[PDB]
């Protein structure tokens, strides 16, 4: 069995990331699902942005492939306008 | 830059009871004549603990789409009880109208859902059976979850 | 009492704010992420530091809805199913 | 005089105790960056804050802060820079016997901002009023999130509601193609379709040709020379996160000026659209407003007072973390904030009352 780096994200930071969040109390039993999360969505975006430069034939991810990479994340908002 | 793109969503019976039929009063914005059609889904979220308790309530198609402000009804059927466990099934869960032009889907918008007992007296003391019959549903209209993706049109 | 925490008071919010997460835990992270995707690709500084600022601003927009599911749940401290409640919100990821 | 400014602009019978604090204009950091093999600009900078207060009629002395705004100046050679660093409310505007149900707070920014534009006018001096909108619970004064009345806008409501403050400043010069002025607006994650909806709705019946708004950046504007590298291309205000981007691209130097992940401001704001900051499940607004025009200070109310930049910094800072939860708590805090201003002045009062005249 190998380590895995998810678990290195620590307590705080996430605990932090929640007060930003509005977030008033967390529950003992949460940092794994956080953690969960926070991996699925980086590798989706990490996916994305590897394909994209790939195809590029360029053989090292720019900041502008991470864009366009988010690009197909789509735009999350509250509300029509 | 979307062609189509929603304006508003507007509840219309709530707080009505879990078993009633969901109504919304949907008004959208397109820009331009398109040759396929709008689909609109409905997805409740049986479980939370699976993708796979998502029912797909209803489907509609909505074609051709004038030029310009449009509001319509959306009607879908009230979800399976057989399809929900019978202990995650009161509660918050989530709800999902997904928008989609030629199967391409461009609008995901998100609600919450309350299932609550209409007396107190059950919510003290709830039953080891579900009480379909006393059970109302409550969904807020005030901050639904709107994301909006980029998709080819024609 | 599983390890409850209360968050410190937001007394006053600002406009720009530093990242929370440590950079190269987030790092090393990436990276093997993008190893685990079977490449032999590797990112620019900027890239990863734009990564960092999606993950965390997902993070804190998942945890303002996280915080409403709570809300509607009558209660003040989140959980792990307000947390999946949240992600199935947003249309999952 | 701020307080004859306030009082024209305000509703006929509205009483209000308002306090003006300021700073000696002092050499600062350059906004803008410095092109290479040169040296910054020469800055002078200047603190202001406003504090708009009212009361519950219990007696005279209960008087309780229903507003404030922090704005800082700049000034160079070329640029006056009006930058709205804060604003807040405490939601007590309530507790004022017959509200008029007005846009008050709206008219009260646009008023202080008219002021500061006009007496900080230089002859023949281009003029830039920036400002970053973003929708969030309190700002200066803490708690005051947990009183009901307060009426905390959303991003695009926000972004709508500055809109319309700058709006009539806007529209009190010539159209760009005689003073002329233009406004920018800029919100990371809409094309231009979707920020026009921010627009006020005088901007729908404007000229084609000359138009007032625009969802764009003052380029060729803020920068008489456009050959210089992009990071001397955009302001660094305290507090913003044009500023810490601009900091985190600086990283990558060591070509001159050049950067490396982003080589066109195009490139700088397609990035700055995926911020943060600017993607947080909210949007966000940057605002500019161009003018371009072909004891020795003008504000003389009571409610004025110039202090040292150390002062200053003591008591906006005494100010804003102060408890607001309550009724008591915020009449308590204004009070005890306004006798530490007054001691900083060294007065044994500081403040002026206001009564608006206009009744249209
Ligand atoms: C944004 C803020 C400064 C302005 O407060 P305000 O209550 O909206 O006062 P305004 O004069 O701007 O009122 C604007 C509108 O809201 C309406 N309104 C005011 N109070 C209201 C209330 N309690 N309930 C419902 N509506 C209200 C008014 O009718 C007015 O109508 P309009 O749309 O025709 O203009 C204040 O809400 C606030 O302090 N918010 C939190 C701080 C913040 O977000 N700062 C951001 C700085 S970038």
């Amino acid at each position: 069995i190998l380590r895995d780096n998810i678990q290195g994200i620590t307590k705080p930071a996430i605990r932090r990331l929640a007060r930003r969040g509005g977030v008033k109390r967390i529950s003992g039993l949460i940092y794994e699902e956080v953690r969960a999360v926070l991996k699925s969505f980086l590798e989706s975006v990490i996916r994305d942005s590897v394909t994209y430069t790939e195809h590029a034939k360029r053989k090292t991810v720019t900041s502008l492939d991470v864009v366009y990479a988010l690009k197909r994340q789509g735009r999350t908002l509250y509300g029509f306008g | 830059m979307s062609v189509v793109s929603l304006l508003g969503v507007k509840i219309v019976n709530n707080p009505a009871p879990f078993l009633a039929p969901y109504q919304f009063e949907i008004t959208f914005e397109c820009l331009e004549q398109l040759q396929k059609d709008l689909e609109w889904k409905l997805t409740y979220v049986g479980s939370a603990t699976s993708s796979e308790y998502d029912q797909e309530l209803d489907s509609l198609l909505v074609g051709p789409i004038p030029v310009g402000v449009n509001k319509f009804l959306f009607e879908a059927d009230a979800p399976d009880l057989k399809r929900i466990p019978t202990s995650e099934i009161l509660g918050v869960t989530v709800i999902l109208l997904t928008c989609s032009y030629d199967g391409r889907e461009f609008v995901r918008v998100g609600y919450y859902v309350n299932n609550e007992y209409d007396s107190e007296e059950l919510t003290q003391d709830p039953p080891a059976k579900p009480i379909i019959e006393r059970i109302r549903r409550n969904i807020l209209a005030e901050k639904p979850r709107v994301t909006r993706f980029a998709i080819k049109w024609d | 009492k599983p390890g409850t925490v209360a968050l410190r008071e937001i007394r006053r919010f600002q406009k720009s704010t530093e990242l929370l997460i440590r950079k190269l835990p987030f790092q090393r992270l990436v990276r093997e992420i993008a190893q685990d995707f079977k490449t032999d690709l590797r990112f620019q500084s900027s890239a990863i530091g734009a990564l960092q600022e999606s993950v965390e601003a997902y993070l804190v927009s998942l945890f303002e809805d996280t915080n409403l599911a709570a809300i509607h749940a009558k209660r003040v401290t989140i959980q792990k199913k307000d947390i999946k409640l949240a992600r199935r919100l947003r249309g999952e990821r | 005089d701020l307080g004859d400014s306030l009082a024209k602009v305000l509703p006929t019978g509205v009483k209000v105790t308002i306090r003006h604090i300021s700073s000696a204009p002092s050499p600062c950091v350059a906004l803008f960056a410095a092109p290479p093999g040169e040296e910054p600009e020469s800055t002078f900078c200047e603190n202001h804050f406003l504090a708009v207060s009212i009361s519950p009629n219990e007696n005279e002395e209960s008087e309780v802060i229903i507003f404030g705004i922090e704005v800082l100046v700049y000034g160079t050679a070329h640029l006056t820079t009006i930058f709205v660093s804060k604003a807040d409310s405490t939601g007590y505007l309530h507790l004022l016997k017959n509200a008029p149900k007005v846009s008050l707070l709206r008219l009260i920014s646009n008023a202080f901002l008219s002021f500061l534009v006009q007496t900080h006018q230089r002859p023949g001096v281009r003029l830039m009023v920036s400002l970053f909108a973003r929708a969030q619970n309190q700002y200066l004064f803490p708690g005051s999130i947990e009183n009901p009345e307060k009426h905390v806008l959303d991003d695009r409501g926000l972004i709508k509601w500055w809109c319309r403050v700058i709006d009539p400043i806007l529209r009190e010069y010539e159209p760009e193609t005689k003073s002329s002025a233009t406004a920018f607006l800029i919100v990371p994650g809409c094309d231009k379709f979707e920020t026009r909806g921010f627009f006020p709705i005088t901007a729908r019946s404007d000229g084609k040709d000359r138009p007032r708004w625009l969802n764009s950046y003052p380029l060729h504007q803020l920068c008489d020379n456009p050959n210089a590298p992009p990071r001397c291309l955009v302001p660094r205000f305290p507090d913003d996160p044009k500023t810490r981007f601009l900091i985190d691209l600086d990283d990558e130097l060591p070509n001159s000026g050049h950067w490396r992940s982003v080589k066109s401001l195009a490139q700088f704001w397609e990035m700055m659209s995926f911020r943060q900051e600017c993607s947080a499940g909210r949007l966000v607004g940057f605002l500019w407003l161009v003018i371009n025009p072909p004891f020795f200070w003008p504000d003389t109310g009571r409610g004025h007072a110039v202090l040292s930049e150390e002062d200053y910094k003591a008591a906006i800072n005494f100010l804003i973390d102060q408890d607001f939860n309550t009724k008591h708590k915020a009449i308590a805090s204004t009070k005890a904030w306004a006798e530490k201003v007054a001691s900083l002045a060294d007065q044994l009062w500081v403040g002026q009352r206001v009564e608006g005249r206009n009744a249209t």
